[PDB]
This record gives C-alpha cells, sequence and structure tokens, in this order.
C-alpha cells in the first residue's frame, strides 16, 4: 500500500523499529554486562586480613572467590 | 611552615632489576604467580599509608623477590626464554597472540623442569585478603578535629506568641 | 623549537585576536579567526591534548566559519588600508609587546592576579599510569551518567531547528 | 615493581634537589631551607618543576612534553 | 528561589557533575583529592560564616594545591638567585647529571 | 612538533610550487540559507553523537542504549519535521 | 630519517597525480573506442609530464581579481591539505601512529570546503560566486552523511586508532557486516571528490586539479583501508603493500568507471536525493549498529 | 504561527526557567538562560514588520553578551576554588563580572538602553512574557549568590536604576515605553534590598508580576498604543477607566492600595539597618515615578477627551475580547493592603 | 599560575572590546562574539586538562555546541535584517528611537 | 575615587591648607572625566577635536568648582576657626554654584546651584561629623 510510494522510508522505519524493540528479547545482554564488567582497568586493591572473614581467598590460585569460567567456553 | 623529613641516599640505594621492559612484560604472568605474594603487603602498605618514604622497606623486599625470581629463571630452563622475549619484542605493541607457540614452548619447559602452572584468566584479579605485621593506622590524612558542631534546635513548638508581632492586626 | 612553545603559541593566539579585533572586512575577520582557532588547537593539543582541540577543529574550523563565509557571500558584498583599522592593530600589538616585555624581564604584571613569570611546563603529572588519556573516558562518561544533560541539550537543538524555520518563514 | 622504582627515583630527585638548594641559597637572607609551602604535614606529589627542574632542556623536554608530541 | 525538587523527587540528576571526588568512571583521583575531602568535611554542617573564618587554613592550603602559587614563586626565586650567582660565576653547576 | 615539522615541509614545498608557478612565467536567495543552518544544527548533533564509540565500555549499558536511541530519534524527529513542513523543497 | 620519510611520502604524489591523469584518460579512452595518448612517446607518460610543464610555461591571465593575497591564499591551502593528508593512513606502518585520525580526515575535508569557498569569492564577479556557492553547498551537504557513516562503520571497531581497524579486519572484510552503509559511504566519497555524476557546471588550474586528484587518491586509499585489507605479517610487509596498492588501484579504476557512464544530476535533485533518501537511512543504520553489539555480546575491545 | 509550535515554545520557556531555578550546577544555569533566549526570540517577530526584526536583533546582542559574560565569570570562579556549586564565590572580580552580566541580563540603568527600544516594536503578549520571565529568572540566581557581593555594585546599580527609570518616562507617550521605564524602576527597587533581606525582593517580584499581568491584560482588552486610544476606550467602556485608575495608582504605590506594601516593607527592613538617607532618597524617587502614571490617569478617566465617531458604530458590537485572567489578578493587585502578615508565606 | 592564562584573558578582553566597538557591519561583531566564545572554550579546556578534573569534562564540547546554535540564531537574525533592507549596516536602524 | 576621598577626609579641618584644595581639584577632574566620558559616549560630537574641546570644558569647569570650593573651605576654617559648623560648606556650595553659573554664563542656574550645592555640602560635613555610614551597615 505504501511500499510503492516511499520505499526507503518504510525500510528505515522497519529497521528502526527492530533496532528499538530487538534489544529487549535477548539471551545475550546479560553476557554483555558480565563481559563489560569483568575487565579490570584499575588495580585490584587488597584488604586488611581479619575482620573474621571466612571468604575472599588469599592465594589467587584458590577458587574460593568468584572466578570466570564462562569466558573460555565462549 | 614546617620542614620536610626526607630520608638519606644511603638508604635510597638498592640495585634495580635492570632488565629491559619487553622481557619484563614477557615474563609477567609467572612473576605474578610464584613471586608477588609478599608485595600485596607492600601495596596494602601504600594504599593504607599514602607515604612513599614510609613503606620503602617492602619496596626493597619486592626488589629482592624480583631479582631472586630472575636469578631462578636465568640459571635454569629456559634458554628458549631468550628466543621467546626476542620473539615478542620487535612486533610493535605486544600482542600475546603474536608469539604464542614459543610461549607454549617456554611454558612446557617451566612446567616439566620446575612447575609453575600458568595463572589462568582471570586469576590476576579477584580482590584479595592479605596479612601484615604492623597494625592499621589512625588518621591517614594528617588533620585536626571538626571545629564546632551546630546545636540543633529541637522540640515541639508552642503556638505563635501574639500573631505576627508586626505593626498591627494582632492575633 | 624550545621550551616556551605554549607561550609562543599563546602570543600568536593574541596576535590573531588583535588582527581581527581591528574590525576588517568580515572575510579577513573569518581568516583571522581560523588562524586563531588553529593555534588555539595547537595550544590545547600541547597540553595533552587527545580529543578536545581536534573536536573544536571540526566544529568552528570545520562548520562554523564555513557558514560565516557562506553568509558573508550571500548577504554582504564589501565592494571596493584605513587609518582606524591599522591604528587599532598597531595599538593592540603595542599592548601585546608591552605586556610580554614587562612580564619577561620581571616577576609579574597584574590586572588583579599573581602571574608567576616563567614557562608553563609546570604543572603536569609525574608520568603516572593514566592508560586512557583521561579526557577520552571523561567524555565517554557523558552517556552513562549524563541523563538530564543530553536530554535538555537535544531538546534545545530540536527547538533551535523549529526556531530557525519559523524565523526563516515557517512553514 | 614500577611503583617501587618510581618511589625510589622521586625520593632521589627530592634529596638531590634539597641538597642543591641548601648549597646554592646559603647567601640570601630569610629562606628557610626545605619547608614545604603547605600547612598540613602530608606527603604531596610535587609539581614536576621540583622533580625535573634546573635540568636545562633535554630531560625536561623529553619528560613533560615528550609523550605529548611523541607520535 | 533555590527550590528543592532535586531533593524531594530524590533522583540526583546533577550532583555527580558538581564537585571533584565523585564517582569517576574509571576510579582515578583528581589533583587535590585529600585537600577537598578535608575542606568539605571541615565546612560540611557549618553556618557558612564561621566556616569562612575557621576552615581558612585548609582553604588556603587547598587554593595553593589547586594553583600552586607560592610554590612557583619559590621556584622562580630559586632560579633567579641561581641566575645571579651563575652570572657571578661561582660553582658552574653540577645539578645537570654531573659532579 | 614532529607533525609540525611535516606541516612545515608540506607548506614550504607548496609555497615553492606556487612561487614557481607564478614568478617563472612572468542578489541572493532565502533557500541557500536554510541549507546552511540545517547543516549547522545537524552537524552540532553529530558533534553530540560522535563520542559514542568511546562510551561502549561501561557497567551501565541500558541507560546508554536508551539515551543514544533518544538522541538519534530526536535527530530523526527534527529531520521529519522539516520534511513534513516543506522545509527543503523547490 | 624523519624528513627522509617526509620526502618519500610527499614527493611521489605529483608522479601519482600526473600518472593518474594518464590512467584516467586511457581508461576513458578504452571505455570509448579510443587509443591515445600513445603517439607521444611510449604509451604516453612524458605526455602528462609535457602538458604539466606546458601549463606551468603557459602565461597566466593578468588579474582582474580582487584581494590578490587571498587569491594566493586559497590554492596554497588546498594543496597543503592534499600534502598533509596522507599521514595516519597505514601503508603497513603509518607515518604518525595517532590516538585518533578519522575525525582529523573529516575536519581536513571541511578545510577543503573552505578552500573552494575562498577561491570562489576571490575569483571573479557575481555569477562565479553563485556557482561556487552552490558547489560549496553540495560539498558541505555530505560531511553530515560521510562522518555519520564513518561513525557507524567503526562503532564495530571501538577505537579511532586505525591500527585496531587494520587488525580487526583480518577475518572477514568489513564490507560484509555493512554493505549498504559502505555503498552510501562510497557515494558520499564521490560527493566529497566532486566528479560526475555530481556537477560543476580562475587559476591556478594546475593546483586546483592537483588538490582534486590527490583528494581522489586519498579517499580511495582510505576506502581500501577502512573496509578491507588482507593479513599483515611483520618482517615481510611488502606483501601487504602490494595487496593494498592493488585493491586501491582497482577501486580507483572502478571510481573513474562509475564517472564514465552517467549524466550529471540536477542540483535540486541532488539535494532532494541526499536528504530525503540517504539521511533517514544513515540514521537507521547508525541505530541498528548501536543496538547490534549489545545483542551479539560483543562490544569491541576498546584499548 | 501554529498553536502546537507556540505551546511547545511556551513549554521550553517554562523548562528553561525551571532549570535556572533548580540546578546546582553553573553550566545548567547558563544553559537555562540560553534556552530562555532561543525560545523567547520567536515569541518576538510574531508579526513580520522590521520593528520586531530590529527589536529582536538588539535584544539578541545584549542578551548574548550577557550570557557570555556570565560564562566568563563562572570560568573565573573555576580558575579559583574549583567546583560547580551554587554558593559563595571566591573572587571579587568574578562576582563583579557576574553581577554585571546579570544586570545586563536583567535590565539595569548602565545596561537598560535595550529595554524601551525592544518594547516599542513588539506585540503585547511578547512584551508581557518577556518582562515577566526575564525579570523572574535572574532573581533566583541573585537570591542564590548574594553572600559574596560587594555592595557598591548592587547599590549603585539600584540607585541609578530607580532614578533613570524615573527620569525616563516624563517625555515618552508610548504605553510600552512607560511600562518599560516602570520596569527599570521596580527592578532597581528589587535589586536594592538584595543584601539585606531577600524575602522582600521575592515578595516584590510576586507583586510586580501581578501588576504587569494586570497592566498588559488591560491593554490586551483593547488594541491601544497611545493615550488617545485610551480616551476612545474611555468612551466605549466605563469599567476599564476605573480599573486603569486603580491599577495605575497601585503602580504608583499609595498606602490604601496594594502597591504601597512592597515599598513600605522594604523601608521597614531597610531602616532596621542604619542607612536612612538612602531610604529617603529612594522614596523621593518613588514620589518621582508617579507623575507619568498620574498624567496617564488624567488622560484616561478623570478628564474627558473629545472622541471620534464610529464608536457610535462600535457600541452595537459587544466587548467580546477574551481575557486571560483579568479580575482575580485585578483585585489581588489592588486590595492586598490588609494582608500585611503574608510576608511569611515566602520563606 | 600558568602564565599562559594571562595572555588568554588579555585576548578575551580584546575580543570583548572588539564585540563592543564596531562601525560598519554586524557580521564582524558576531564573528568577534564567536572569537570570545572560542576564548572561553580554550581557557576552560586548558584548566580541565591541567587539573585532571576528569569526570565533568562535558564543559568544552557542550559550551561549544550551545554557543554555536546561539551563533546560528544570530545568523538567522542577520539574514532577516539583510532581507528587510538593502544592506546589513550598523546604520539604517534609525527607526525605533529611544 | 577611594584613595583621594580617603586622603581628603584624613586631613584635619584644621588648616593643613592647599593640600586639601589640591585634593579637591583632583576630585573635580575625576568627576569631569566621568561626565565627559558619558557625554562622548552618547553624542558623536563630529569631529574629534570638538569632542576634546567638550571634555576639556567639562573637566576645567568641574575642577574650578572643586578648587574654589576647597579654597573657601580653607578660608572659612582660617577665619571662623570652628571645625564643626556646616555653614562653612554652605558658603562652599554656594561658591561652587556661583562658579558653575559663571562658567555657564547665566544667573538662575547659578542661584539654584548655590542653593543645592550649599545644602548638599553642609549635609556632607554634617554626616561626616556625626557619622553616617557609606552605603551600608551591611549587617543587621
Ligand atoms: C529629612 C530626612 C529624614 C529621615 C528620617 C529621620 C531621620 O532619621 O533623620 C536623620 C537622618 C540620618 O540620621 P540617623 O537616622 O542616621 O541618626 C543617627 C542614628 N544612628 C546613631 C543609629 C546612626 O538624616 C538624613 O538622612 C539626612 C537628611
Ligand atoms: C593534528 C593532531 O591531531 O595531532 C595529534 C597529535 C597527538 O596525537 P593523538 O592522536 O592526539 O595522541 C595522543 C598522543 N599521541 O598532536 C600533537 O602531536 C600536537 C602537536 C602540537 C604542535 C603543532 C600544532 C599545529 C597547529
Amino acid at each position: 500500500n505504501v511500499w510503492a510510494k516511499e520505499p526507503v522510508l518504510v525500510a528505515s522505519f522497519a529497521i528502526a523499529g527492530l533496532a528499538v524493540i530487538l534489544p529487549t528479547l535477548s539471551p545475550y545482554t546479560k553476557y554483555s554486562l558480565m563481559i563489560n564488567r569483568a575487565t579490570p582497568y584499575n588495580y585490584p586493591v587488597p584488604l586488611r586480613d581479619d575482620g573474621n572473614m571466612p571468604d575472599v581467598p588469599s592465594h589467587p590460585q584458590d577458587p574460593q572467590g568468584p572466578s570466570l569460567e564462562w569466558l573460555k567456553r565462549l | 611552615p614546617g620542614i620536610v623529613e626526607l630520608p638519606s641516599l644511603e638508604d635510597l640505594k638498592v640495585q634495580e632489576v635492570k632488565v629491559s621492559s619487553s622481557v619484563l612484560k614477557a615474563a609477567a604472568h609467572h612473576y605474578g604467580a610464584q613471586c608477588d605474594k609478599p608485595n600485596k603487603e607492600f601495596m596494602l602498605c601504600r594504599w593504607e599509608e599514602k607515604d612513599p618514604r614510609r613503606c620503602l622497606e617492602e619496596g626493597k623486599l619486592v626488589n629482592q623477590c624480583a631479582l631472586e625470581f630472575f636469578r631462578q629463571i636465568k640459571r635454569h630452563c629456559a634458554e628458549p626464554f631468550t628466543e621467546y622475549w626476542t620473539c615478542i619484542d620487535y612486533s610493535g605493541l605486544q600482542l600475546f597472540r603474536r608469539c604464542r607457540k614459543e610461549q607454549a614452548q617456554f611454558d612446557k619447559c617451566v612446567l616439566d623442569k620446575l612447575g609453575w602452572v600458568r595463572p589462568d584468566l582471570g586469576e590476576l584479579s579477584k580482590v584479595t585478603k592479605v596479612k601484615t605485621d604492623r597494625p592499621l593506622p589512625e588518621n591517614p590524612y594528617h588533620s585536626r578535629a571538626r571545629p564546632e558542631p551546630n546545636p540543633e534546635v529541637e522540640g515541639d513548638l508552642k503556638p505563635a506568641r501574639h500573631g505576627s508581632r508586626l505593626f498591627f492586626w494582632t492575633m | 623549537m624550545m621550551t616556551y612553545i605554549v607561550f609562543i603559541l599563546s602570543i600568536i593566539f593574541v596576535m590573531g585576536f588583535v588582527g581581527f579585533s581591528s574590525k576588517p572586512s568580515p572575510i579577513y575577520g573569518g581568516l583571522g579567526l581560523i588562524v586563531s582557532g588553529g593555534v588555539g588547537c595547537g595550544i590545547v593539543l600541547n597540553f595533552g591534548g587527545s580529543f578536545l582541540g581536534l573536536m573544536v577543529f571540526l566544529i568552528y574550523l570545520g562548520g562554523m566559519m564555513v557558514v560565516f563565509g557562506y553568509t558573508t557571500a550571500m548577504a554582504t558584498e564589501q565592494y571596493p588600508s584605513n587609518k582606524v583599522v591599522l591604528g587599532t592593530f598597531i595599538t593592540g600589538l603595542l599592548m601585546e609587546f608591552l605586556m610580554v616585555y614587562y612580564v619577561l624581564k620581571d616577576k609579574e604584571v597584574e590586572i588583579v592576579f599573581k602571574f608567576n613569570g616563567m614557562g608553563d611546563w609546570v604543572i603536569y603529572d609525574t608520568g603516572d599510569s593514566g592508560f586512557f588519556s583521561e579526557e577520552a573516558m571523561g567524555i565517554a562518561a557523558l552517556y552513562s551518567y549524563g541523563t538530564w544533560l543530553v536530554i535538555v541539550t537535544g531538546w534545545s537543538l530540536l527547538i533551535g531547528v523549529v526556531v530557525i524555520m519559523e524565523i526563516t518563514r515557517g512553514n | 615493581l614500577l611503583q617501587a622504582e618510581k618511589d625510589r627515583r622521586v625520593l632521589q630527585m627530592l634529596r638531590e634537589n634539597l641538597e642543591e638548594e641548601a648549597t646554592i641559597m646559603k647567601d640570601v637572607p630569610g629562606w628557610k631551607v626545605g619547608e614545604s609551602v603547605f600547612h598540613t604535614t602530608r606527603w604531596v606529589t610535587p609539581m614536576m618543576g621540583e622533580l625535573y627542574g634546573l635540568r636545562t632542556g633535554e630531560e625536561i623536554l623529553s619528560s613533560t612534553y615528550g609523550f605529548i608530541w611523541y607520535t | 528561589p533555590f527550590f528543592d525538587v532535586q531533593k524531594k523527587l530524590g533522583v540526583d540528576l546533577d550532583h555527580w557533575m558538581t564537585i571533584q571526588s565523585a564517582e569517576q568512571p574509571h576510579r582515578i583521583p583528581a589533583r587535590c583529592h585529600a585537600f577537598e575531602k578535608e575542606w568539605i568535611e571541615c565546612a560540611h554542617g557549618i553556618g557558612s560564616i564561621r566556616a569562612e573564618k575557621e576552615c581558612k587554613i585548609e582553604f588556603e592550603d587547598f587554593r595553593e594545591c589547586l594553583l600552586r602559587q607560592k610554590t612557583m614563586k619559590r621556584l622562580n626565586a630559586i632560579k633567579r638567585q641561581r641566575d645571579k650567582l651563575i652570572k657571578e660565576g661561582k660553582y658552574t653547576p653540577p645539578p645537570h647529571h654531573s659532579g | 612538533m614532529n607533525l609540525m615539522i611535516t606541516l612545515l615541509t608540506n607548506f614550504t614545498l607548496a609555497t615553492l610550487l606556487v612561487t614557481i608557478a607564478f614568478w617563472l612565467p612572468q542578489p541572493f536567495s532565502m533557500k541557500f540559507f536554510l541549507v546552511a543552518i540545517t547543516f549547522l544544527l545537524f552537524d552540532l548533533e553529530i558533534a553530540l553523537l560522535l563520542p559514542l564509540p568511546w562510551a561502549s565500555q561501561t557497567t551501565n549499558l541500558n541507560t546508554m542504549l536508551t539515551m543514544a536511541l533518544l538522541l538519534i530519534f530526536l535527530l530523526a524527529v527534527s529531520l521529519a519535521y522539516e520534511w513534513t513542513q516543506k522545509g527543503l523543497e523547490w | 630519517m624523519f624528513m627522509i620519510n617526509v620526502l618519500t611520502l610527499i614527493i611521489p604524489i605529483l608522479l601519482a597525480v600526473a600518472f593518474l591523469t594518464l590512467v584516467e584518460r586511457k581508461v576513458l579512452g578504452y571505455m570509448q573506442f579510443r587509443k591515445g595518448p600513445n603517439v607521444v612517446g611510449p604509451y604516453g607518460l612524458l605526455q602528462p609530464i609535457a602538458d604539466a610543464i606546458k601549463l606551468f610555461i603557459k602565461e597566466p591571465l593578468r588579474p582582474a581579481t580582487s584581494s590578490i593575497s587571498m587569491f594566493i591564499l586559497a590554492p596554497i591551502l588546498a594543496l597543503t591539505l592534499a600534502l598533509t593528508m596522507w599521514i595516519p593512513l597505514p601503508m603497513p606502518y603509518p607515518l604518525i601512529n595517532m590516538n585518533l585520525g578519522v575525525l582529523f580526515m573529516l575536519a581536513m575535508s571541511s578545510l577543503a570546503v573552505y578552500s573552494i569557498l575562498w577561491s570562489g569569492w576571490a575569483s571573479n564577479s557575481k555569477y562565479a560566486l553563485i556557482g561556487a556557492l552552490r558547489a560549496v553547498a553540495q560539498t558541505i551537504s555530505y560531511e553530515v552523511t560521510l562522518a555519520i557513516i564513518l561513525l557507524s562503520v567503526l562503532l564495530m571497531n571501538g577505537s579511532f586508532t586505525l591500527s585496531t581497524l587494520i587488525i580487526t579486519q583480518e577475518q572477514v572484510w568489513l564490507i560484509f557486516p555493512a554493505w549498504p552503509l559502505a555503498m552510501m559511504w562510497f557515494i558520499s566519497t564521490l560527493a566529497e571528490t566532486n566528479r560526475a555524476p555530481f556537477d560543476l557546471t580562475a587559476g591556478p588550474f594546475a593546483l586546483f586539479f592537483m588538490a582534486e586528484y590527490a583528494n581522489i587518491i586519498m579517499m580511495n586509499i582510505f576506502t581500501t583501508t577502512l573496509f578491507l585489507g588482507a593479513f599483515h605479517n611483520p618482517y615481510m610487509p611488502e606483501l601487504y603493500t602490494i595487496n593494498f596498492t592493488i585493491k586501491s588501484l582497482l577501486l580507483s579504476i572502478t571510481f573513474l568507471w562509475i564517472r564514465a557512464s552517467y549524466p550529471r544530476f540536477r542540483y535540486d535533485q541532488l539535494m532532494h536525493l541526499l536528504w530525503k533518501n540517504f539521511l533517514p537511512l544513515t540514521l537507521a543504520l547508525c541505530m541498528w549498529h548501536v543496538s547490534l553489539p549489545i545483542l551479539l555480546s560483543s562490544i569491541p575491545p576498546q584499548t | 504561527m501554529n498553536p502546537i509550535i507556540l505551546i511547545i515554545i511556551l513549554m521550553t520557556v517554562m523548562l528553561g526557567t525551571i532549570i535556572v531555578m533548580i540546578s546546582t550546577h553553573w553550566l545548567l544555569i547558563w544553559i537555562g538562560f540560553e534556552m530562555n533566549m532561543l525560545a523567547i526570540i520567536p515569541i518576538m517577530m510574531k508579526k513580520h514588520n522590521p520593528r520586531a526584526t530590529e527589536a529582536s536583533t538588539k535584544y539578541f546582542l545584549t542578551q548574548s553578551t550577557a550570557s557570555m559574560l556570565l560564562m566568563m565569570a563562572i570560568i573565573i570562579n573555576l580558575m579559583f576554588s574549583g567546583q560547580w556549586t551554587v554558593m559563595k564565590l571566591f573572587n571579587p572580580m568574578a562576582s563583579m563580572l557576574m553581577t554585571m552580566a546579570l544586570a545586563m541580563k536583567l535590565g539595569m540603568a548602565p545596561f537598560h538602553f535595550w529595554v524601551p527600544e525592544v518594547t516599542q516594536g513588539i506585540p503585547l503578549s511578547s512584551g508581557l512574557i518577556l518582562l515577566t520571565w526575564q525579570k523572574l529568572a535572574p532573581m533566583s540566581v541573585l537570591y542564590q549568590i548574594l553572600p559574596s557581593i560587594n555592595l557598591d555594585l548592587i547599590l549603585t546599580l539600584s540607585i541609578l536604576s530607580i532614578t533613570i527609570g524615573g527620569w525616563g518616562g516624563l517625555n515618552q507617550t508610548q504605553l510600552r515605553k512607560i511600562m518599560a521605564y516602570s520596569s527599570i524602576a521596580h527592578m532597581g527597587w528589587m535589586t536594592a534590598v538584595l543584601l539585606y533581606n531577600p524575602t522582600m525582593t521575592l515578595l516584590n517580584l510576586i507583586i510586580y508580576i501581578i501588576m504587569t499581568s494586570t497592566m498588559f491584560t488591560l491593554f490586551m482588552a483593547n488594541s491601544t498604543t497611545t493615550t488617545l486610544s485610551l480616551s476612545h476606550t474611555w468612551n466605549k467602556a466605563p469599567i476599564m477607566t476605573i480599573l486603569v485608575l486603580i491599577t495605575l495608582l497601585s503602580m504608583g504605590g499609595l498606602p490604601p492600595l496594594s502597591g504601597f506594601m512592597p515599598k513600605w516593607m522594604i523601608i521597614q527592613e531597610m531602616t532596621k539597618n542604619d542607612s536612612i538617607i538612602l531610604p529617603t532618597l529612594m522614596a523621593i524617587t518613588a514620589l518621582l515615578n508617579l507623575y507619568f502614571y498620574m498624567r496617564l490617569t488624567y488622560s484616561t478617566a478623570l478628564t474627558m477627551f473629545p472622541s471620534t465617531n464610529n464608536m457610535k458604530m462600535k457600541w452595537q458590537f459587544p466587548t467580546t475580547k477574551r481575557m486571560t485572567l483579568l479580575p482575580t489578578m485585578t483585585v489581588l493587585s489592588t486590595m492586598l493592603l490588609p494582608l500585611t502578615p503574608i510576608l511569611s508565606i515566602l520563606e | 599560575m600558568s602564565l599562559v592564562y594571562m595572555n588568554i584573558m588579555m585576548a578575551f578582553t580584546v575580543s570583548l572590546t572588539g564585540l563592543l566597538m564596531y562601525r560598519s557591519h554586524l557580521m564582524s561583531s558576531l564573528l568577534c562574539l564567536e572569537g570570545m566564545m572560542l576564548s572561553l572554550f580554550i581557557l576552560a579546556t586548558l584548566m580541565i586538562l591541567n587539573s585532571h578534573f576528569t569526570l565533568a569534562s562535558m564543559m568544552p564540547i557542550i559550551l561549544l555546541v550551545f554557543a554555536a546554535c546561539e551563533a546560528a540564531l544570530g545568523l538567522s537574525l542577520l539574514v532577516m535584517v539583510s532581507n528587510t533592507y538593502g544592506t546589513d549596516y550598523v546604520q539604517n536602524l534609525n527607526l525605533l528611537q529611544c | 575615587a577611594k584613595t583621594l576621598l580617603h586622603q581628603y577626609w584624613d586631613i584635619p579641618e584644621g588648616t593643613e591648607c592647599h593640600r586639601k584644595t589640591y585634593a579637591a581639584t583632583s576630585i573635580g577632574g575625576a568627576s569631569g572625566l566621568v561626565v565627559s566620558a558619558y557625554s562622548v559616549a552618547l553624542k558623536t560630537p563630529t569631529s574629534f577635536l570638538e569632542g576634546v574641546a567638550r571634555t576639556g570644558r567639562y573637566t576645567f569647569t568641574a575642577a574650578a568648582i572643586g578648587a574654589i570650593f576647597g579654597l573657601t573651605s580653607c578660608i572659612s576654617a582660617q577665619v571662623r576657626e570652628k571645625p564643626d559648623d556646616p555653614l562653612n560648606y554652605l558658603i562652599g556650595g554656594c561658591a561652587g554654584g556661583l562658579t558653575l553659573g559663571a562658567r555657564t554664563r547665566s544667573y538662575g542656574i547659578g542661584a539654584a546651584a548655590c542653593a543645592y550645592m550649599g545644602l548638599t555640602a553642609a549635609l556632607v560635613k554634617m554626616g561626616q561629623l556625626e557619622g553616617w555610614k557609606v552605603f551600608a551597615e551591611p549587617k543587621v
């Protein structure tokens, strides 16, 4: 109906509507936020030892803290 | 106002680890894995007490840990470490994907003869507890007390004493 | 080719501002403002200097004096030096060299300030690990935290569009 | 490692500059020898004219404006 | 009239832009961070007249942090006296890498 | 000052070219003005838009997506407004 | 060694432009049924050398201008832009590694708009002013669109550094994640260099001509760099230099070949065309290239 | 003009003034003043005479150099103790430049030359909205930035504003120039009490905005630009005459009438400070700025000028002009004497 | 004190006097207003670069874009003045007298 | 301006004479330069030499008014020898009014300026004598 008169307008509105709506439905924006968060620009500053913390491991080989393992599995 | 207290040159003379910088980058992961364990004490000393000329003895200690690490990596395997850092050296800004197979060769060398599994991603992260000897300080900003608090006016109000207390129209 | 080069470019900047504050023909004024903006770009790139002077170079020296010369072309003609313009240029150069001499061979010349007279290598960072050329991530933060600011900025520019079409005979 | 090297280097420049001040200004009246201008006795980072000052050209031009117009 | 819609609706639309020592995107400080923290905590809940005439010490300390006025004055006096004694010619200076 | 050295060499070699090229042989319309300020205001909104690839790396991405789409959508509103109100026609 | 780099970059541009004149004349000749220039020497190379030196010999028309210093000042600006504007474009290792160079590209194109306007003012009387004013308008009509498309095509690349571009175009060419955006970009490069199908209908015509054809070679070099390029092996970069020069040659031939066979546009048709056809579509491609990398979970590693 | 476009531009004027009010950042104050300018320019040139063209040109040049001098003062404020807080300034020079920029922006006797010229060649709706909002918006900023101002600045500007807004007005017979001179005089009054108790200044702002709304509403009710037209509107309607009487004398400020309360309370909280010769000089000039009101009254309602016919024709047709809100603002503008203790409604 | 600030403020005041006094054309006056604009741009930008005041670096680009659209409104007014007269002179404005 | 009014009132009254009249001439020259600056800013005298003539006329008239003002202040201080009564500056203001009428060459202008300047100069001495503040408390 309008596809014959101004076709570049209709194509622009279609791709604009998907560029607005399409970021809602996603299994990937959570991955976007995780990858964008997990990049250390600054130095990871240590902390004073004992406020009686049964967490936060001392050797960086110890997997007690939250590591990243979804990276190497894409 | 007051004089500064700057320390002596005879305390400010420790031999540096006078390596070049590209090889220092090329050996950095296993430098962070085995050594750099007592320098988080140094860095915590620095971030708590922001005074270089106060936490320099741990600077001497990280200097000797780095020098001992480089002695250990020099006298044993690898000599292919030399080929590895000159492989990573001349490729502009250093992408680690530039020289990967000789990184694997050096890793197999150190793994077979000495150990030191490579610190994985992202294990040079993950904010970390560490214990020290000296206790944490008070007032790291050398500052006076707060001068005068404001006495707050508190309590339920009585009604207005004689209206506006303007010229007239009382009540 | 020496240390006081930001100072020298500041002097050529004041030279340009005098050169079109002498009120010439407006195409000579636009030429002088392009020269002044180019050397101001040189100054702000010399203070390091990543993005902002290359940003003003597109806008004023990329799309504002173009429109000024465009409007000088369509509106005025200036169809064919004078003692007034040349006299103002000589008095401006007199003020320039007078201030430069009385600062350079003294401590300070003050309107109401205290201008320490030496080269402006002071003050600067002591070679810290900036790693992102601070202004870059600064203006990168203009979208995350900048909720209200870009909303009222875009709304002001949209209203500027409807203003221009109405005044130039809407619709 | 770089932080420790930088700390030792800037304390070295401070000690050198204050010894050179205490030699060179022994004739002017007044002139307390090494008093920081600030009131609060805290370590402040100097203004890069106290680290790279009185060096005459080479290292200061490669130091302050070296990276700014290096490439 | 300075209204308080900013505090009543609660959304801090502008308080991040306002001072230094806010949440920078990469957590880097400014040049005079600690001086600002001490001056702001000195003049926080104070009646802005005895705040004017009691925190003046740290205020002038912060001003000469931010502009480094007397520090450059002292450095210029050092270089002028150095210039007049090198014009005198005593001890051609080994402050440039030499002894 | 090394790209200033390149700038000086280009300018001096070009002046050598021009001086060898010269000393060896010896009303209006309103519709022009709409395009000018149209370019000006849209180029200013481009000046707003262009630091967007600096900004993609932050931990608050939903607001940046929303306000970036708001800025381009406003630019589209301005263009469609002058399009519907016979702004650039002949 | 730095001024030696300067000489090896800015001396061969004159040879490049004059041999481009013979290349485009021979290409148009074989698009037609023509040979020539081939009578003058072997295949006509000293014939562009000869007409360049003839036009330097041939006596100028005496001015008959106004503001002789401004008549000096415009073509010197055009040719010094054409000289200064090959610096960060990487033939394999570029001349100055910059933090940002593409905004510098667009700003220098805006300075070329200034040079066209100043030549049109300082040239002659009213009709030359009107024609050059419309030419400035149809040149300024596209630094909206080309800069917008540049922003969209390197939003997939994070940084302005252009060496991250020459890295991250290794796997597939960037012509594939944006074909219509690149095609509209190439139309805008025809508009920036101002050839047919975009109309035109004085002195020095040699320097005007020089600035235009160096602008053409510059825009096609930046076309080849911006969209494609094969793998770069260090300690043998002559491979990348050869492949770069070959694809820039092929796209310059395609550029002149698109000039060769189409009529010029009507001026109001050109403005109507640009605004009401390219500009909503460039905005739509911008917003879709904004909304895509948050959906592929791949923002570029902006160093 | 389109009504959608006009309602949107009114919304932008509202938005710019609220951004001037609420924002603790200096940049947003400057943006609010600028957006106020950019929106208020097409409120002028609502017709297409060259009168509005020259008027909006003069207004734009003075308005723009005021905005840029304000930005100069703010960048000097950050040259000194550097933060974007609306507070005490840190420079007599920056405060000096800021008060001069807000005096250019506001309307003040060394910088008042644009006001009668810009009000001569504009429709009355545009003049009403520019007078109300452009005398409203900088007063919030001055109310904020009072504690760091040299009083010589404000007081010389105030005294000179009251005496020049008085001495202009005796020779001008255009209604718009009379209202503009009255505006310069009242802004001098509202500037004078700023460093003493600004509750008086904002209450006087409320009163003067109500007065200006009543004045330009009573001149919207009849397309009049000269006093001869006011005599013809005496002939065609009698209630307009007594309202011109009461409202012009309320501009005059007599004690039974509401315009005396802004003068009187100012003299109260001015003479609890020990300056006395300055109140009596200001109030003698308040006696001065009443004569052009008085001859305006004598033209309209208390003498009877000869009238042209076709008012004979006009008597058939009703007075079917719409009024925005006339009677509420009228009796609020005249009968607000015995509500003296509504001073405390403000702070 | 960074002595460059002295010459930049001096150049600001020179641009301000050039904005105020002008005899022939309004275009040169608006262009010197643009120069004054650029002066404030440059001074604020040098301060924000020197002080490492890194978060609120919105100022140079936002002051730029806003005062540029101010200049756009000024160009529209000057085109209207040149429309309603033969020229755009400072004179021929002797209607609407004070 | 500030320094010359401060040095005017710092001299006692008192006979430390003709320093006071020199200060009064500086007062008159400054005020005449003020009025001449506004006049050349609002007239276009056409030509420039006519403008310099107008500035010289205004400055010399104001300097002469201040001069004869300070001179008869000094003479009243020498003759009456009472440092408190404002009748001396009443004489001073009427003398300044007669000099203004002489340098405009009229009668009623001089008489009205005699009255106004006499009352205002008497008020100046009187308010300095009791102590009436310059422009402000500015406190409460």
